[PDB]
RNA sequence: CGCGGGGUGGAGCAGCCUGGUAGCUCGUCGGGCUCAUAACCCGAAGGUCGUCGGUUCAAAUCCGGCCCCCGCAACCA
RNA sequence: CCGAGGGUAGGGCCCGUGACUGGGGCGAAGUCGUAACAAGGUAGCUGUACCGGAAGGUGCGGCUGGAU
RNA sequence: UGGGAGAGGGUGGUGGAAUUCCCGGAGUAGCGGUGAAAUGCGCAGAUACCGGGAGGAACGCCGAUGGCGAAGGCAGCCACCUGGUCCACCCGUGACGCUGAGGCGCGAAAGCGUGGGGAGCAAACCGGAUUAGAUACCCGGGUAGUCCACGCCCUAAACG
RNA sequence: CGAUGUCGGCUCGUCGCAUCCUGGGGCUGAAGAAGGUCCCAAGGGUUGGGCUGUUCGCCCAUUAAAGCGGCACGCGAGCUG
RNA sequence: GAAUGCCGGCAUGAGUAACGAUAAAGAGGGUGAGAAUCCCUCUCGCCGUAAGCCCAAGGGUUCCUACGCAAUGGUCGUCAGCGUAGGGUUAGGCGGGACCUAAGGUGAAGCCGAAAGGCGUAGCCGAAGGGCAGCCGGUUAAUAUUCCGGCCCUUCCCGCAGGUGCGAUGGGGGGACGCUCUAGGCUAGGGGGACCGGAGCCAUGGACGAGCCCGGCCAGAAGCGCAGGGUGGGAGGUAGGCAAAUCCGCCUCCCAACAAGCUCUGCGUGGUGGGGAAGCCCGGGUGACAACCCCCCGAAGCCAGGGAGCCAAGAAAAGCCUCUAAGCACAACCUGCGGGAACCCGUACCGCAAACCGACACAGGUGGGCGGGUGCAAGAGCACUCAGGCGCGCGGGAGAACCCUCGCCAAGGAACUCUGCAAGUUGGCCCCGUAACUUCGGGAGAAGGGGUGCUCCCUGGGGUGAUGAGCCCCGGGGAGCCGCAGUGAACAGGCUCUGGCGACUGUUUACCAAAAACACAGCUCUCUGCGAACUCGUAAGAGGAGGUAUAGGGAGCGACGCUUGCCCGGUGCCGGAAGGUCAAGGGGAGGGGUGCAAGCCCCGAACCGAAGCCCCGGUGAACGGCGGCCGUAACUAUAACGGUCCUAAGGUAGCGAAAUUCCUUGUCGGGUAAGUUCCGACCUGCACGAAAAGCGUAACGACCGGAGCGCUGUCUCGGCGAGGGACCCGGUGAAAUUGAACUGGCCGUGAAGAUGCGGCCUACCCGUGGCAGGACGAAAAGACCCCGUGGAGCUUUACUGCAGCC
RNA sequence: GAGCUAGCCCUGGCCAGGGUGAAGCUGGGGUGAGACCCAGUGGAGGCCCGAACCGGUGGGGGAUGCAAACCCCUCGGAUGA
């Protein structure tokens, strides 16, 4: 439950944190961290492929287990729950009775102290990693894969969840966060529950400098910019856009629509988007 | 002011020296270019 | 003494382009219904088309002048 | 030393007055509609919300101080 | 101490009817709506029918003129937690009572804030009719809102 | 047009006279005082503010009066900007 | 003979400007052909968080000594960073390599591209990061952690001794990490001493004194002492750490637990080796057998990998340790000890500058460490100073105008002017005190005031030590003294009221604009299901992102408060399996050419046939748009109301002569003696209006308006003074410019503004200080403006293409 | 050609002193428990004053300059985008 500050500067006034109330080990395992190369955007030519990035705060990648059924039957303890500044949700660490210890992305209501499980066997508890067609109907997912041994790639951010619909042959049916209903296989893994973290949303930035904290770069209009730059570049004055809305690029960016039409994935979308 | 030439001796020698000139062909052509003129100096002297 | 568009029963509008033919709504007047008034219903009248000049067998219409009305422009230092 | 008071500086309350502005009251015979009183021709009244030249209307909820 | 009735309250579950939407089949010239109509929808296959799916809200009969609560209010069903109240016994304390300026708490609907949800409904708004007009009543649509969580607001024909 | 810097201010003047003031006049619908109007006359003089970039103009307080115009809309190898 | 021609030579301006910070000079004595300028001395002044010192980069002999003075040096030159010559840089320990990795670079595997070439895992390379063993003194003209002296230490090789399952590019541990704040103990460094050592000194009225002046340390192995860092022990199981594993991880028991112990640093002490001033006497020598002690202050440095809090969550790899495998256990490794071995490059000098970057011995630019003392509250601020370093490589005179920087000013006090521009005022600390408004933080240093020095007296609490004295740090009370004045010098806010715009801190047109512009937290729309969309690339491949719809892209608006109306006809976008049109292709009615024919060959109707477009819908925080004429109320006026025309619909709330109002200095009110500005209103808004957002808003602003108080040389209105120039003399000595010139005024003339023509007038020859009216003065082949079938940037429903997408 | 400049990447370094006093924690009051109030402690912030450092607001000088952007006075930021 986000913290507020006073307004004893400008920015303190909207300026809010994270309550941090669920972590309990501040610096991460270090065999399971490595150096996270910066961009800055910039890509293997020295250019610029993604605008307005750089200069945020040092990182170290930490390994998150996106597989799982890497180990299926072996349970294990959730030793802690852990920050990581890559990701929007928490980490929790896990110690195996193998010995082993791994990282997985937090779930809503996990505990410290908790065992939990991966595989056809296991129980439907939040933690515990299944094949999707292994879940009942109507069961709230998370850390999805879209396609089987891939790994997790749907629902992974501080709050989202799929939650399963239906089944179909070898697929089941998939609610994803952002609304759409999809089938993905049956053999995929996802995990019971919903990610932690959800107050993640309500937090406001309050200044400039945090958005700078976080490598993101001061964004420039086109409208603020010439016609060499940009569509909505010139006039005299201010100016309205003057034409379609569009991208430095020329496409417009008002409901032009950009999926690829003949994709292959097509075959397996079965209503598009939510709100 | 600050001026332009700020003299730095790895810079000079990775830049505009011989190695860096036979590792592209633009950089051989300028060699074989002033092997032709004659030049006394095919690159920067640099002391390293 | 810039380029536009307009002027027609009492009011607001057609008809002009593409000559012969003036029309729509309201208003006005007479009759009704009502105790009465409105509304409503039944009928009627009122426009020589801003003015003058030409073309024409014939001009609201086409051309020209004069009058009046509204509109847009008036920039470079 | 204290000291009427004089000066400088900043507050508090009250009164009178002000371009303009808001609604109010009253005023024999103005204009516009017809909301209410009969089931007043959509029962009314109500707190609130939104809207409309104006009474008012509509929504949500409530009351009978509503009729057959 | 033993008992009892109850939509009293809070949390978490869960059941079927219905409307809407979406998919599939079958099927064809209208459907809808009204005082009459039009707007609207429908040969790009609607309506009406069968099967499947998704989601939200309200809980039919029970149901009463009834019950509960200090008031506002409370109605599928299940469990947990929790209040008030009545009765029988005449067992315990022995006036420990009553009211209550302040204070504090609660407080229908509408409304506000931050998220969520959104089927039906429906201020605003749009269109169709009606009409002298119709910023209405009637019809076709339709956003907030109605719903959940937290926090405000504190009003009433909050009435017996 | 192989450049004549372009408004106003400040500074420094200097000339014209179609004279605002001071001097000399005639006429008066000139009693006096005060004006009006034409004539002669350029010697000297012709204020300080409020407003605006302003020139002008209006306004305040005075004055004998608060004149008009020419000098590349006098004067940026003198200043301002 | 002309091309603002090209090259070179030499003129002119001219003995003119200047000679490069206003930190400052004066004398004596040397030297020498020659001296303001070189050397020595005394005097003066300047820097001292530097203008002193030490590193790094960059420079490349500039270093030292001898000999010189043509050029260089803004003058001079005997001097020099200049010329000639000779000499000078010494390392196992400092730095870099023979070690490690970082971005990045390269790149066996591999992938991709007409060629050249682009990628790419491991690996390699890559440092000012990690890792690794030297400290004090002496010596040279010139080198020193390098030579020498003293005391220490590191690696490799071989040998001896004890010990042990030894053994690695492989496993594991460790290395290993942020920001702010900060403890304990030290050290650097500094202040005082009535103590210790010292050549001396008594001046000019006094002092032989507890007098003045000087100086009272540095390094050091083992040990020991202090303070810290780091680290649980044993056993059982074990499937995980890509083989193994006794190591690590996980689980269980037992013991331990603020500890201890072990381990590692810092500091202290420590055998020993060094150093050692003023003054005097010529860098030296003496002082001197120098003394080398006590107390106080005290780091940002050290113990350190310390501690705590916070969110934005903070390199890698080697060295090192441990585990085992191939192997091997005559080995091998560990420990101690002895002997031997230990290479390459750098080292001079400058280094905030005359040796680096700026064409210059250029008022500019240049990263790191040290940076003393006193006072002022503090401090790296300020003033004066130590050590040390300088007086800026032209001078001497004079004492005009004028300019620059600076000081003061009677009376007035913004009357200046576009504007209080500029300059005054105010100014530190302590105390009292402090408004509207507000988002309750603020506004606030609001405003406004009082205090401040010195002396004597009594006294409260700290740190040290001891609990005391001494030293050091915070205070309180009382009595007094002096001046014009007590932050007596230097450094150090003028304040208030009220509007516009932007919330805010930030950002920007290097070099005419810092703003109202950009950004910004926040709000909305929209795209994107992951081999994401989007971006860069022919591609491979990358970024996105080792992310996953609470995420990523794109666009508008821009904290926050209350809000954001109506129009979907037109354009965009989204939806639509029907219909219409629609290319290649399919089809082949039917025509044609040629042949003797079989044939070969050409044309071709209906018809089947995508996307796109047409058509049907939806859509505004999508591009955008949001009316006219006439009538009407019991005074007048004005119309709530009506009539009618057109539209896709006719501007809603709020706001309005406005950063928008043309007419306009609209009108009325306020302020002023007077107000084209300002503030408040009114509304016929030429031509506001709701995310190119509408209306507000505390706080903020080197923004832009208006007013007031304070106070002033801004002004009336100017005066005087100072220094550096201007002037004179000696030294050195430019410049743009220039057809030639023997170059006057008026009134005319003239290509229409004449020194040069006409007529008149005026005028002896030549300079020097001054002023700017002319030479249509100089400078730049006018930027305005036109022209050229000149050029370029930008746009779009101009044309025609191409990428991309379908 | 990124030894100037602009952005990012890697690895280091720097920011005298003074002032304001957020959360939290403790203690006290409060209450059924609370919220909350008080005091102390604490040491937050694109907080405040102000050197170094980074800038370049106004004025003056300079203008064949000391300088092809400098000098003086003044002014902005100075734990942070
Ligand atoms: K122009
Ligand atoms: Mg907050
Ligand atoms: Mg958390
Ligand atoms: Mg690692
Ligand atoms: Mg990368
Ligand atoms: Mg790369
Ligand atoms: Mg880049
Ligand atoms: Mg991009
Ligand atoms: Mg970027
Ligand atoms: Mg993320
Ligand atoms: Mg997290
Ligand atoms: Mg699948
Ligand atoms: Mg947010
Ligand atoms: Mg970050
Ligand atoms: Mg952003
Ligand atoms: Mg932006
Ligand atoms: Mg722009
Ligand atoms: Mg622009
Ligand atoms: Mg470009
Ligand atoms: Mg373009
Ligand atoms: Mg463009
Ligand atoms: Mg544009
Ligand atoms: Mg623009
Ligand atoms: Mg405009
Ligand atoms: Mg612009
Ligand atoms: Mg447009
Ligand atoms: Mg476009
Ligand atoms: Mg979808
Ligand atoms: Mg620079
Ligand atoms: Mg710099
Ligand atoms: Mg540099
Ligand atoms: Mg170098
Ligand atoms: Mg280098
Ligand atoms: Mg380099
Ligand atoms: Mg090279
Ligand atoms: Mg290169
Ligand atoms: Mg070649
Ligand atoms: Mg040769
Ligand atoms: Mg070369
Ligand atoms: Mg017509
Ligand atoms: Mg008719
Ligand atoms: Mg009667
Ligand atoms: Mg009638
Ligand atoms: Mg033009
Ligand atoms: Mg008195
Ligand atoms: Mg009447
Ligand atoms: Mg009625
Ligand atoms: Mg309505
Ligand atoms: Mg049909
Ligand atoms: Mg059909
Ligand atoms: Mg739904
Ligand atoms: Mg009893
Ligand atoms: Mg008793
Ligand atoms: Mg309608
Ligand atoms: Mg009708
Ligand atoms: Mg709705
Ligand atoms: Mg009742
Ligand atoms: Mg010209
Ligand atoms: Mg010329
Ligand atoms: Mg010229
Ligand atoms: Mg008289
Ligand atoms: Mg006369
Ligand atoms: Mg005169
Ligand atoms: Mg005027
Ligand atoms: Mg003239
Ligand atoms: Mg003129
Ligand atoms: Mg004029
Ligand atoms: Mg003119
Ligand atoms: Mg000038
Ligand atoms: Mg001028
Ligand atoms: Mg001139
Ligand atoms: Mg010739
Ligand atoms: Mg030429
Ligand atoms: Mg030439
Ligand atoms: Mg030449
Ligand atoms: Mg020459
Ligand atoms: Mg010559
Ligand atoms: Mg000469
Ligand atoms: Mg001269
Ligand atoms: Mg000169
Ligand atoms: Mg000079
Ligand atoms: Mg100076
Ligand atoms: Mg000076
Ligand atoms: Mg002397
Ligand atoms: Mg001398
Ligand atoms: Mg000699
Ligand atoms: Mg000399
Ligand atoms: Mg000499
Ligand atoms: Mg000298
Ligand atoms: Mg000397
Ligand atoms: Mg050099
Ligand atoms: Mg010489
Ligand atoms: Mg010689
Ligand atoms: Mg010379
Ligand atoms: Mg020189
Ligand atoms: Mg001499
Ligand atoms: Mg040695
Ligand atoms: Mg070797
Ligand atoms: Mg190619
Ligand atoms: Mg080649
Ligand atoms: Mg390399
Ligand atoms: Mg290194
Ligand atoms: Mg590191
Ligand atoms: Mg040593
Ligand atoms: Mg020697
Ligand atoms: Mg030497
Ligand atoms: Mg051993
Ligand atoms: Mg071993
Ligand atoms: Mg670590
Ligand atoms: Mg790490
Ligand atoms: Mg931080
Ligand atoms: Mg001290
Ligand atoms: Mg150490
Ligand atoms: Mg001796
Ligand atoms: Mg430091
Ligand atoms: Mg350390
Ligand atoms: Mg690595
Ligand atoms: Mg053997
Ligand atoms: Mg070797
Ligand atoms: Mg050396
Ligand atoms: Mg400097
Ligand atoms: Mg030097
Ligand atoms: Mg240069
Ligand atoms: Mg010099
Ligand atoms: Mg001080
Ligand atoms: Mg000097
Ligand atoms: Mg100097
Ligand atoms: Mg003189
Ligand atoms: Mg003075
Ligand atoms: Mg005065
Ligand atoms: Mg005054
Ligand atoms: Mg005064
Ligand atoms: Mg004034
Ligand atoms: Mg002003
Ligand atoms: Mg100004
Ligand atoms: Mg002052
Ligand atoms: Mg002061
Ligand atoms: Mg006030
Ligand atoms: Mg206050
Ligand atoms: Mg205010
Ligand atoms: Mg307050
Ligand atoms: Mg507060
Ligand atoms: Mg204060
Ligand atoms: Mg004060
Ligand atoms: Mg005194
Ligand atoms: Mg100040
Ligand atoms: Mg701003
Ligand atoms: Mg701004
Ligand atoms: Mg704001
Ligand atoms: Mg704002
Ligand atoms: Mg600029
Ligand atoms: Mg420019
Ligand atoms: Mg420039
Ligand atoms: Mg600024
Ligand atoms: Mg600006
Ligand atoms: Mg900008
Ligand atoms: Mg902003
Ligand atoms: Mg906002
Ligand atoms: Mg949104
Ligand atoms: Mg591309
Ligand atoms: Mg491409
Ligand atoms: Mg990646
Ligand atoms: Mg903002
Ligand atoms: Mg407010
Ligand atoms: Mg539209
Ligand atoms: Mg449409
Ligand atoms: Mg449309
Ligand atoms: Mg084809
Ligand atoms: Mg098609
Ligand atoms: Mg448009
Ligand atoms: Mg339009
Ligand atoms: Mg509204
Ligand atoms: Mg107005
Ligand atoms: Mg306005
Ligand atoms: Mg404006
Ligand atoms: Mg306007
Ligand atoms: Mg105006
Ligand atoms: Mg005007
Ligand atoms: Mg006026
Ligand atoms: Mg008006
Ligand atoms: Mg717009
Ligand atoms: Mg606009
Ligand atoms: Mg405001
Ligand atoms: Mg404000
Ligand atoms: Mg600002
Ligand atoms: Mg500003
Ligand atoms: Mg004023
Ligand atoms: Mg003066
Ligand atoms: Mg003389
Ligand atoms: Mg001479
Ligand atoms: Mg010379
Ligand atoms: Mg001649
Ligand atoms: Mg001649
Ligand atoms: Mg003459
Ligand atoms: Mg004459
Ligand atoms: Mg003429
Ligand atoms: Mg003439
Ligand atoms: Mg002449
Ligand atoms: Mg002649
Ligand atoms: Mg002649
Ligand atoms: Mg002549
Ligand atoms: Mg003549
Ligand atoms: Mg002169
Ligand atoms: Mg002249
Ligand atoms: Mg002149
Ligand atoms: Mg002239
Ligand atoms: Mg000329
Ligand atoms: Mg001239
Ligand atoms: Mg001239
Ligand atoms: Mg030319
Ligand atoms: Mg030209
Ligand atoms: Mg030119
Ligand atoms: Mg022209
Ligand atoms: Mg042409
Ligand atoms: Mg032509
Ligand atoms: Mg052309
Ligand atoms: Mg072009
Ligand atoms: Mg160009
Ligand atoms: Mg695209
Ligand atoms: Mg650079
Ligand atoms: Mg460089
Ligand atoms: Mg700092
Ligand atoms: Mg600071
Ligand atoms: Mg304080
Ligand atoms: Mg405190
Ligand atoms: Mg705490
Ligand atoms: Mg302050
Ligand atoms: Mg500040
Ligand atoms: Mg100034
Ligand atoms: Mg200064
Ligand atoms: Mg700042
Ligand atoms: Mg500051």
């Amino acid at each position: 439950a986000v913290k507020k500050f006073k307004p004893y500067t400008p920015s303190r006034r909207f300026m809010t944190v994270a309550d941090f109330s669920e972590i309990t080990k501040t610096e991460p395992e270090k065999s399971l961290v490595k150096p996270l190369k910066k961009t800055g955007g910039r890509n293997n030519q020295g250019r610029i492929t993604v605008r307005f990035r750089g200069g945020g705060h040092k990182r170290l990648y930490r390994i998150i287990d996106f597989k799982r059924w890497d180990k299926v039957g072996i349970p294990a303890k959730v030793a802690a729950i852990e920050y990581d500044p890559n990701r929007s949700a928490r980490i929790a660490l896990l110690h195996y009775v193998d010995g082993e210890k791994r990282y997985i992305i937090a779930p809503d209501g996990l505990q410290v102290g908790q065992q939990v499980v991966a595989g056809p066997d296991a129980p439907i508890q939040v933690g515990n990693a299944l094949p999707l067609r292994f879940i009942p109907v109507g069961t709230v997912v998370h850390a999805v894969e879209l396609e089987p041994k891939k790994g997790a790639k749907l629902a992974r951010a501080a709050g989202t969840s799929a939650q399963i619909q239906g089944r179909e042959g070898d697929y089941v049916i998939l609610r994803l966060p952002s609304g759409e209903l999809r089938k993905v296989h049956g053999e995929c893994y996802a995990t019971v529950g919903a990610v932690g973290n959800a107050d993640h949303k309500n937090i406001v930035l309050g200044k400039a400098g945090r958005s700078r904290w976080l490598g993101r770069r001061p964004h420039v209009r086109g409208a603020a910019m010439n016609p060499v730059d940009h569509p909505h570049g010139g006039g005299e004055g201010r100016a309205p856009r003057g034409r379609p809305p569009a991208s430095p690029w020329g496409w417009q960016t008002k409901g032009l629509k950009t999926r690829k039409r003949r994709k292959p994935s097509s075959r397996f979308i079965i209503a598009r988007r939510k709100k | 002011m600050k001026r332009t030439w700020q003299p730095n001796r790895r810079k000079r020698a990775k830049t505009h020296g011989f190695r860096a000139r036979m590792r592209t062909p633009g950089g051989r052509k300028v060699l074989k270019r002033r092997r032709q003129k004659g030049r006394w100096r095919l690159t920067p002297a640099v002391r390293k």
